[PDB]
Formats: C-alpha cells, structure tokens, sequence
C-alpha cells in the first residue's frame, strides 16, 4: 500500500540519471551535419542516433546495478536495446497534433517522410508512428518513464548476455518498483502495468524491423559511409 | 573491438 | 621547343578532373558538422578532409592509367598520398594576406588556430603554413599545378605498391609533360620544375609529422569517435 | 577491409 526507501532510491536515481542524460533544450542538435529535404537526412539522422547513444550509455551507467555487471554484459546490452531505448526516450519529443517528433526548432522537426529519406521504409516507420502515439496516450509519470527504459535495458533475453540470472534479478527489482508505484501513486492505472509491459513487446518488433533495414544501410558503403563510428560500433554485428 | 563502447563505459 | 599532342591530351585530361572535382563555390561546405571555436574543431575539420577525399578518389580515377592499375596499387597510392594531394589542392583557397585557408566565407575560414582546435601543434602547422606561403609564391598556372598533383599521387616510393614499374613509367611521363611546358609556357620558369620538386619534398615531411599527429588522434576513442568512416579507413594502417 | 575505398573507385 506504499512505496519503500529502497524503492523510492531506486526512483530518485532513475530520474536524476535521465535528467542528467535529457535535455530538453535541444540546442546540442545544431552540432549535426544539418537536415535535408540520395538519403538526404541520412547525414542528419545518424548524427542524431549517435548522440543519443551516447546518452544511453551515460543513462545506462546510472541504473543501479549496471555498473557492476562485465564489460561484456553492459555491452551487450547496449547493442541490443539502445535502438528500443531510443524510440523509447524520443517519446519525449512527440506530439500527438503535429504527428512527428519536435525538437524546439523546425529544421529539428522530424516527420515521417524524413526518416524514408535516411533509407526506412513504412514497413518500419508505420509501426513506429503507432508505437509512439500509443504510448504518448498512457500518459506515463516521469518516474513511470525511466523505468520503463531501465527495465527495457536490463532485458537478460537479449542476445549474448551471459549472467542472465543477475540481470533479470536487477529487471525483477525495477519490475517491483513499476508495478508498485502504478498501484500507490497512479491514479486509475490498474491496466496500465499491463499495458507498458506491451510497449516492451512493441519494442522487440520494431528493433528486428529497424535490424533488418539498417543491414541495407551497412551494406552499401555509399550509404555506411556517412554513418558515424559508434553507430557503426553499436548496431553492427561484431560479438566480444 | 568495440572501442568506442569501451571507452564510454569507462 | 615544342609540347606534342599526347603531352597536351595529358594536360587536357588533368585540367578538367581537377575542374570536376574542385568546387570553387564551396557551397558544399554548409553540409558539414559547424565549425565552433575539448578539439571543437574536430567535427568539421574531419568533414572537410573526409569530403576533400571523396575529391581527391574522383580526380586520380581521371589521370591516365591511374584507373588501369591493380586495385591493391590504387589503395596504396591514395593511402599514402591523400593527405598530401590535400594540402597541395588547399592552396586554392591560401590567402597571402589573411596567412589562412579561406573558402567563400568567414564560418569556412580557416586559421592555425583552428586546426590546433583540432589535434594538432605548431610542429606540424608551422611547416604546413610555410608551405602553403612558398608554393602561393610560385604562382603556378593550373596545368603546372594539376601535374604536380599526379606527380604526387603517382609516386612509386610509397609503402604497399607492387607494380613500381608501372606507376614509374606513368610518372615519368608526367614529369616530362610538366618539364617541356614549363620551358615552352612558362615565361621565366627556369628555376620552376626544381622548386616543385622540392615541394613534394616538403610534403613527405608534412605527411610524417601528420600520421604522427594522427596517431594520438586515433588512440583515443573520445576523438577517433569524431572522424568519419572514410576518414578511418584512407588514414588507417589496414593493409590489403 | 578497405569497404568504403573499393565501393568508391568504382
Ligand atoms: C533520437 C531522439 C529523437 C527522435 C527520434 C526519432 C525521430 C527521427 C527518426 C528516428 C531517429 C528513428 C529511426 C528509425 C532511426 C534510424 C537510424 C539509422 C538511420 C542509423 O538506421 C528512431 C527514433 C526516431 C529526438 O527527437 C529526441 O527525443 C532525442 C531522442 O534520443
Ligand atoms: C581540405 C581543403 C581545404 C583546406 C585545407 C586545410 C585547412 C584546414 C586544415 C587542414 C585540413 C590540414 C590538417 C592538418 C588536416 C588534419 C586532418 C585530421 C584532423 C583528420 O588529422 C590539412 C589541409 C588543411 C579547403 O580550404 C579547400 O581548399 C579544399 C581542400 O581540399
């Protein structure tokens, strides 16, 4: 019937960590290769993805408990989820009247006819407008937010994952917190567990779909090129 | 491999 | 006392890929990461060079008998020679007076200081500006100074080329295009063709105290992070 | 190796 200290801790640290990895200004975004509307926001996009990495990983180092998992392990983790994470976190930006992600500038205004101009199609992009609009409608509390991402991230049914039973007890003790923040501080949120612990299914369906699409990418060195390393790092297919 | 991610992770 | 006409198709040829690939109005430029003036000028300046060799690739597919070498031996001389094809085409846009790179504008003008702002010291920009200031005060025709780009490219003292025969042969005839028409064509040119040489002297020095540089640039993930895929791979060790 | 630099001397 009430949250606990550890609980609570645990809460605290997740908002900070996205606080600290979120800016809500947007004004890093003029540091890109600029937008155009060949694969015209390609350049724009992959600076975009790349950035975000990076705060994932910053993000990714403040979840109690990740820190402590092998090099292998947070690794791995990262490659398979920081796609997820990123649709997940880019929820943030989305406008349910405009339809499109919008970052404090039009130039930084992303529809979906953009993305097919960085090599996406509406195989992927369909699904992901739904997704966002979707989840925009739940209404999510900041604190019910990071969690999310947070459990996202400590999926153990991820490929190359070795310690499966320490990360799925980290992603059981944010589950705990989830579900019981939903019941004490959510007003009407019965289904609303539930209903996240779908977004997470969502998730999977769209990283395979953007899987398959990025290969297309990698394998034209035309297009590959104007990728960025760490892009290069965390969606290819190397295995430590 | 995965220098980058190395690096990041500190 | 005289060119023939082979020793004209020659100089035709390498006047108009140097045309096709040398943009004057720069207009391109606006397509990179922004200058800012922690390497704050990383970002851009690898743009530039990353972009100036796509350049650099298109003009040595246009020498003749580059295309007719083996695809390992065209590695090999753009590997080594890229960064000095580079500096020699920069001189295009060195101002005497400004003592500075200036390319149509005041945001794509570039100072030593800039390039200290990009991982490099007065080691290597002190001889790259005196070089620039000595090769301006040559005052060479364009055919004079798309010859010395051949020349340069198809040197076969270069790490990794195989057919030393051949890229001599195509060498040498280059050399003997620039030797009859300075004499022919270039009004008080006697001391020219041996300062020219000394140029691509110069440039082997600036070549190592770069790859130098580059090293540490390389080594450090924080900033290799920042340079662009076809920059890792032209500057790289990989040998095929 | 040399992805980017074979795709582009065609
Ligand atoms: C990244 C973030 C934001 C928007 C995200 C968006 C909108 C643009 C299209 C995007 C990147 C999707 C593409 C399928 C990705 C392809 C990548 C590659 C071309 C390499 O295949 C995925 C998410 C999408 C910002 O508005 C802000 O919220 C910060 C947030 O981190
Ligand atoms: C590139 C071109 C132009 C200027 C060139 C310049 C001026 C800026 C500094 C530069 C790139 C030097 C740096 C040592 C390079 C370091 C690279 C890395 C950071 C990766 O180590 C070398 C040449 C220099 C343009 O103005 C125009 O003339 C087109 C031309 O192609």
């Amino acid at each position: 019937h009430m949250l606990s200290d550890e609980q609570m801790q645990i809460i605290n640290s997740l908002v900070e960590a996205h606080h600290k990895t979120y800016d809500d200004s947007y004004s890093d975004f003029v540091r890109f290769r600029p937008p155009v509307r060949r694969l015209s926001m390609l350049p724009h996009l992959a600076d975009l993805v790349s950035y975000s990495i990076q705060k994932v990983i910053g993000f990714a180092k403040m979840i109690p408990g990740f820190r402590d998992l092998t090099a292998e392990d947070q690794i791995a983790l990262l490659k398979s989820s920081a796609i997820e994470i990123i649709m997940l976190r880019s929820n943030q930006s989305f406008s349910l009247e405009d339809m499109s992600w919008s970052c404090g500038g039009p130039d930084f205004k992303y529809c979906i006819n953009d993305v097919t101009k960085a090599g996406h199609t509406l195989e992927l992009l369909e699904p992901l407008v739904k997704f966002q609009v979707g989840l925009k409608k739940l209404k999510l509390h900041e604190e019910e937010h990071v969690l999310l991402m947070a459990i996202c991230l400590l999926s153990p049914d991820r490929p190359g994952v070795q310690d499966h039973v320490r990360i799925e007890a980290l992603q059981d003790r944010l589950c705990d917190v989830l579900q019981a923040y939903i019941r004490i501080q959510h007003p009407g949120g019965r289904l609303l567990y539930a209903k996240m612990i779908q977004k997470l299914a969502d998730l999977r369906s769209l990283n395979e779909e953007h899987s398959k699409q990025y290969r297309s990418l990698s394998f034209q060195p035309e297009h590959s090129m104007q990728l960025t390393p760490l892009v290069l790092e965390v969606f290819g297919s190397e295995v430590s | 491999k995965h220098k980058i991610l190395h690096r990041l992770l500190q």
